[PDB]
């Protein structure tokens, strides 16, 4: 259990992917050039969980960039990390997919996975000992969500014991491309509840809502959503990423925070919310506030069945320890108590840039059906009129696809609910 | 002398088998580099300490011990610290891999790949034996590996060393420090699987040894490193009489006799006194009838537990430092006319003692203050099933509902062994019931 | 309350105090059930490639 | 806010005493199986004291006393006292009892029974269990064949007047966490409404003063007081009025010193002082008095009621004394607290 290897697909993917690899590599002290130039050997202990290293010193993401067009991967290499990553693992197509899953997954996407796999296949092969892979993506468009879920699918085939973990964008109205997004979303998600482990439920509708209402953004920009989840996703790998006890690999988190197979669709919050000192007792009640939470759902609608929360920086864990009792003592009947313990904690010394101390939340909550259902909504308006569905049935599909794949996200709600009250 | 293998299992036996050698090292004057200048015999010997220590013809004493575990960071930290030089390179060995906290993936997918080296390995140590006694095993029993590569290696010790005693020191799981939502499960598994396979257990319930050192050791936030020193501290006055000249459990068949009258009850609570902070400017020190009170206060135990509500089986005395017979007789008189005592009728009321006269050896820049003399009673009571009820509800409450059951059975093992194993514990509750317990709006 | 079987050396001493009287498997076994562990992994493994297939 | 589970829904105190942590606004009552609370008011049988006190986080108590059963049962409480040397078989506020099972102390009884008999002595013992009053062992022997206790029945009670009638004297004692002795202030008095008919202990509603037995085969219950009940107020005056004493003077004194004797022998075996959760109990102390006001211990009751127009003020001093003590909110006390520390 040591090398992840990473996948960033379509336009959503490869910018919050990019992104991510810009912040953890300034976390470990890599620059643009692959460089190290750090203070502190926490830095350098488990880098090879992400990164390759290649001659002169230099460190290379393990990281594959997918997409159909080239538009978006020309401006990621163009970036300011753009030259980090490996030229070689740039695998585009050049025809798009016009927002629809039907082109990522059975027709376009079809034609460009086997390229993309003899990337991963080359990457899987040097490692000393693969844990598995995470993927970024959204689930609105066509390529990061019909292709992406097409290369999950194949990469179970061929790592079949290998984890599979996804960073997950879910479509709203409130910032929304097209009509079809409801469509693409659903499709996506039946493939996500059979072919991934764990999944970071991350919410377009909680980082805009969050962006207004919290961080004062008048007109939130897709960097703006952006900013949150690659502080989100630093946060979430600090466990992964640096010396540590709990869920310190892919495995081990699987274990902690998935009772049930299907049910491994998380929440994840963090704290403090940005855009010059916190307490402890302020972090808890912050990255547990609804209001901190990337999914838009509302946590005292359900229940927790499983949570793992993660400090950054120099603080006292004893208050730590406290504060976490304190909230599962004060706020009891929100945890099922059909497991016992089941609130992790984690504390790690480095903070993320530009703060002294910061919480992240990651929550397998009853709750996420809200999300599951405001999406099995928006598909049902349209369905029941077939509307839209020509760009489909255009691919090759057909309508008994989507009474599927809608019958199976439905499953996936009743199941949360079962849980809910049990 | 009759030799004494120790095997450490997992991140937790390994960092408790790190922490004891180093005392061990300490104790006997062995140095780092695993030269003694004391021992007089280059090369060889029967001695007391030889039990524990081979050597070389360059007079290199070498820890009759063999580490596992099934991912290598753990280990590889004893590979490249200070006691380094002590063990030879096939006395370490790593998977690439662990068990995932998960029972079934260290005992049945990791484990049938590993095991045939690691007793390889085992082998190799016991050839070095003229009369081996059998085994100490280390090891948690929440971790995947701790727990489930443990217990087939207990299982396939028993069958290829059928005649040898089999001791255990075990880290019974607590939320503060613990790492996984189902290692009570881990607990139980492993529980069941080993129950037949060992001789004698000596649980250690990271709460109470966490709690010591917050109230006595004045540490805020314990570590693993404040806990396995004192564990330490706890298993070397446990395996003091193997490794010194002595009269009382000399051997490991004696551990059982002395502690051990009905084969399945055999976990005997440890209670350690005094426990004294290093940082501590000013401090009385204890007399003989003030550590042994202590040995009858639940806040001294390794498990917390109330043994006035349960029977003794038997009671045993350990003594390290200035202390002579008769101000211990004077202690338990007194004790006697004070404390809840009582034993099961088929056993005497009695005490056996052991003193060592060497005061405990305490690490260098440790939390341990250095104390005039201490004590670890080990006494065989019926109370420590409370630990069992704690794990077995917390077990009932989780698979009632199945949950995280779907990553056992994914790893091959069998839902049936789930309840099998539990069934044991409500049966091992049920004995120690028996073996313990007589028989409105008002 | 009396004391038995003292026993004195240089390096210390041990006694019994009495304050009142009385009132497997082999590794056949272990091999099939390693096997049959194996046996059912595999057989998931084998469905799940089966409904990859499909 | 304090959290706190009910596992007695049976319990008439507990149900007042829950009733009134709610009213305070500062405790909150969960799930009884949720196990992230501070209070448990736990089950009568088999309550689950090794999960008390594992709680990261939580300062954990109970309203039992985990041991304290010893007192709380017929046979428990006759063997306590002969076997203990703070009570002793030569203990003077004890009847005479003896365990006999269907060790068995049947020979012993006999041989105290044949002696009294020889002496012409009054000879009337009594059998009960967890009833049958006789002045023949062959009889209480044969009806318990059919553990028990017989006990010298105490044949010269106290007896009211106007009534001619027997009574029992019921004490609340409240134990805190660091085993402080609460006396409760208000007693009652359990009284017989049918006067004493010492030539017929066939009929038992004139030896017996339970409440429920007077509810039904009295046909005179009510008749002196409301129910079965006489209070200390009107006890004292009575006294006063008739004996020419106080109920200070002739009996509470001999019923602190009962109550503090038992309690402080059992004391080491059930103290929580060190101990990683912690415990109060309240019981109901039973007694009887004879004609020379001297004071008798009939039992201890483990789990007991109280009188109607004494929940409120009791069940209150309850949350002050034992709960509030440990977790404290946002007089004139009601009790007595038993302590005496004589010098020799
Ligand atoms: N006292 C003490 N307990 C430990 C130590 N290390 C881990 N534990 C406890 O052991 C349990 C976890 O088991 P580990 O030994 O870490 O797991 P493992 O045996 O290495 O097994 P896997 O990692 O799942 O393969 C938890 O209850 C920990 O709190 C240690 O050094 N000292
Ligand atoms: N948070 C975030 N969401 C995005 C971004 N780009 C697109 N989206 C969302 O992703 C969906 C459109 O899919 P997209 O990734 O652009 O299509 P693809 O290239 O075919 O995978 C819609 O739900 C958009 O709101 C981005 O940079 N950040
Ligand atoms: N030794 C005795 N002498 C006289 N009366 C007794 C004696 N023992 C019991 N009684 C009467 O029987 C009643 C019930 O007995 P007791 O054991 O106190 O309560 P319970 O049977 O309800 O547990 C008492 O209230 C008392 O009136
Ligand atoms: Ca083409
Ligand atoms: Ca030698
Ligand atoms: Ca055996
Ligand atoms: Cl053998
Ligand atoms: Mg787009
Ligand atoms: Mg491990
Ligand atoms: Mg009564
Ligand atoms: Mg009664």
């Amino acid at each position: 259990m040591r090398e992840i290897v990473h996948i960033q697909a379509g336009q959503c993917g490869n910018q919050i992917g990019a992104k991510f690899w810009e912040v953890i590599s300034d976390e470990h002290g890599i620059d643009p050039t692959g460089s190290y130039h750090g203070d502190s050997d926490l830095q350098l202990e488990r880098i090879n969980v992400y990164y390759n290293e290649a001659t002169g010193n230099k460190y290379v993401p393990r990281a594959i960039l997918v997409d159909l067009e080239p538009g978006t991967m020309d401006s990621v290499r163009s970036g300011p990390f753009g030259q980090i990553f490996r030229p070689d693992n740039f695998v585009f197509g050049q025809s798009g997919a016009g927002n629809n899953w039907a082109k990522g997954h059975y027709t376009e996407g079809a034609e460009l996975v086997d390229s993309v796999l003899d990337v991963v296949r080359k990457e899987s092969e040097s490692c000393d000992c693969l844990q598995g892979f995470q993927l970024t993506h959204s689930l609105g468009g066509g390529t990061g969500s019909g292709m992406g879920t097409l290369l999950i699918s194949k990469i179970r085939e061929e790592y079949p014991d290998r984890i599979m973990n996804t960073f997950s964008v879910m479509p709203s109205p409130k910032v929304s491309d097209t009509v079809v997004e409801p469509y693409n979303a659903t499709l996506s998600v039946h493939q996500l509840v059979e072919n991934t482990d764990e999944t970071y439920c991350i919410d377009n509708e909680a980082l805009y809502d969050i962006c207004f209402r919290t961080l004062k953004l008048t007109t939130p920009t897709y960097g703006d959503l952006n900013h949150l989840v690659s502080a989100t996703m630093s946060g979430v790998t600090t466990c992964l990423r640096f010396p540590g006890q709990l869920n310190a690999d892919l495995r081990k988190l699987a274990v902690n925070m998935v009772p049930f197979p299907r049910l491994h669709f998380f929440m994840p919050g963090f704290a403090p919310l940005t855009s010059r000192a916190l307490t402890v007792p302020e972090l808890t009640q912050q990255m547990f506030d609804s209001k901190n939470m990337m999914a838009a759902c509302d946590p005292r609608h359900g229940r927790y069945l499983t949570v793992a929360a993660i400090f950054r920086g120099r603080m006292s864990m004893k208050e730590v320890d406290e504060q976490m009792l304190n909230v599962q003592n004060k706020n009891s009947s929100y945890f099922v108590e059909w497991i016992p313990n089941n609130v992790k904690t984690a504390v790690c010394d480095i903070p993320p840039r530009g703060l002294k101390m910061s919480a992240t939340f990651i929550g397998n909550s009853t709750a996420i059906q809200e999300l599951f259902k405001r999406i099995s909504e928006q598909f049902t308006a349209m369905f029941r009129r077939k509307a839209f569905l020509h760009w489909y049935t255009g691919e090759g599909m057909d309508e008994m696809e989507f009474t599927e794949a809608e019958s199976n996200m439905n499953d996936l709600v009743s199941e949360y609910q079962q849980y809910q009250d049990a | 002398m009759r030799e004494c293998i120790s095997i450490h299992v997992g991140q937790a036996g390994v960092q408790i088998g790190n922490a004891c050698w180093e005392l061990y090292c300490l104790e006997h004057g062995i140095q780092p580099d695993g030269q003694m200048p004391s021992d007089k015999t280059i090369g060889g010997g029967d001695d007391s300490f030889n039990t524990f220590f081979s050597e070389t013809g360059a007079g290199k004493h070498v820890p009759r011990a063999v580490f596992v575990d099934l991912e290598p960071t753990v280990i590889d930290e004893v590979r490249t610290g200070t006691y380094r030089q002590l063990f030879h390179p096939e006395q370490l060995i790593t998977g690439k891999e662990d068990a995932a906290n998960n029972y079934a993936r260290g005992h049945y997918t990791i484990g049938k790949e590993i095991i045939d080296l690691v007793l390889d390995r085992i082998r190799k140590l016991a050839d070095q034996c003229t009369g081996l006694q059998g085994f100490l095993v280390f090891h948690s029993f929440g971790g995947g590996t701790g727990s489930g590569f443990t217990s087939l290696l207990m299982e396939r010790l028993s069958v290829d060393y059928g005649k040898k005693s089999k001791l255990e020191f075990s880290i019974y799981p607590a939320p503060q420090v613990s790492t996984a939502v189902v290692e009570p499960y881990n607990s139980i598994l492993t529980t069941h699987t080993t129950l037949e396979h060992s001789d004698c257990a000596f649980m250690v319930d990271n709460e109470a040894i966490y709690d010591i050192c917050r109230r006595n050791l004045d540490i805020e936030r314990p570590t693993y490193t404040n806990l396995n020193r004192l564990i330490s501290q706890i298993v070397s006055s446990i395996t003091a009489s193997l490794r010194f000249d002595g009269a009382l459990n000399v051997d490991l068949t004696e551990f059982q006799t002395n502690l051990v009258p009905y084969p399945r009850i055999h976990f005997p609570l440890a209670t350690y006194a005094p426990v004294i902070s290093a940082e501590k400017a000013y401090h009385e020190q204890l007399s003989v009838a003030e550590i042994t009170n202590a040995c009858f206060e639940p806040a001294n135990q390794m498990v917390k537990c109330d043994p006035r509500h349960g029977k003794y089986m038997a009671c045993c005395l350990l003594y390290r430092g200035d202390v002579v017979p008769k101000d211990v007789n004077a202690a338990i008189a007194t004790i006697k006319t004070k404390r809840s005592i009582q034993f099961v009728d088929w056993c005497p009321t009695g005490f056996k003692v052991g003193i060592n006269y060497q005061p405990p050896t305490v690490v260098p820049g440790g939390d341990l203050a250095k104390v005039q003399r201490a004590v670890c009673m080990l006494s065989n009571t019926t109370a420590i099933a409370e630990a069992w009820a704690r794990l077995d509800h917390k077990f009932d409450l989780m698979y009632a509902k199945r949950a995280f059951v779907h990553w056992y059975v994914g790893e091959g093992m069998e839902e049936g062994e789930f309840s099998e194993a539990r069934e044991d514990m409500a049966a091992l509750e049920k004995d120690y019931e028996e073996v313990g317990v007589d028989s409105g709006e008002e | 309350m009396e004391v038995i079987e003292l026993n004195k050396c240089t390096s210390g001493q041990s006694f019994e105090v009495i304050l009142k009287p009385p009132s497997d498997p082999s590794l056949e076994e272990i091999q099939k059930k390693l096997e049959a562990a194996e046996e059912r992994r595999k057989y998931q493994e084998a469905e799940l490639l089966k409904h990859l297939a499909e | 806010m304090y959290t706190f589970v009910v596992r007695d829904e049976n319990s008439s105190v507990y149900a007042e005493v829950s009733r009134l942590l709610l009213a305070t606004g500062q405790w909150k009552r969960l799930r009884k199986d949720n196990p992230r609370f501070n209070l448990m008011l736990g089950e009568r049988n088999r309550l689950p004291f090794g999960r008390l006190g594992h709680e990261p986080g939580l300062v954990q108590l109970v309203n039992y006393y985990r041991g304290a059963d010893k007192l709380c049962r017929k046979a428990s409480l006759v063997k306590l006292i002969k076997t203990s040397p703070e009570l002793s078989e030569s203990c003077t506020w004890f009847p005479e009892s003896y365990v006999i099972y269907p060790t068995d102390e049947r020979e012993v009884f006999l041989a105290a029974y044949n002696r009294r008999r020889e002496g012409r002595e009054g000879n009337v013992w009594i059998a009960k269990s967890s009833i049958l009053i006789s002045s023949e062992a062959s009889e209480l022997l044969d009806f318990i064949d059919e553990v028990h206790v017989i006990q010298k029945y105490l044949e010269k009670p106290l007896l009211l007047e106007p009534g001619h009638r027997k009574f029992d004297i019921r004490s609340w004692v409240l134990v805190d966490h660091l085993y402080n002795i609460y006396l409760y202030r208000e007693g009652v008095l359990r009284t017989s409404s049918e006067p004493y008919n010492s030539a017929n202990f066939q009929d038992k509603t004139c030896h017996l003063t339970n409440h429920c037995i007077q509810k039904e085969y009295s046909k005179n219950y009510g008749r002196y007081e409301e129910g079965n009940e006489m209070f200390f107020e009107e006890f004292n005056q009575y006294l006063m009025d008739a004996l020419n004493t106080t109920l200070e003077n002739s009996i509470l004194l001999q019923i602190k010193h009962i109550i503090r004797s038992c309690l402080m022998c059992i004391e080491p075996a059930i103290s929580t002082k060190h101990l990683h959760y912690q415990s109060f109990q309240l019981f109901g102390f039973d007694f009887m008095v004879d004609e020379e006001l001297k004071v008798w211990l009939i039992e201890v009751n483990g789990a007991p009621a109280c009188a109607q127009k004494l929940y409120a003020e009791l069940c209150q001093g309850i949350v002050d004394v034992a709960i509030s003590s440990v977790f404290p909110l946002a007089p004139t006390s009601i009790f007595i607290k038993l302590h005496h520390h004589h010098h020799h």
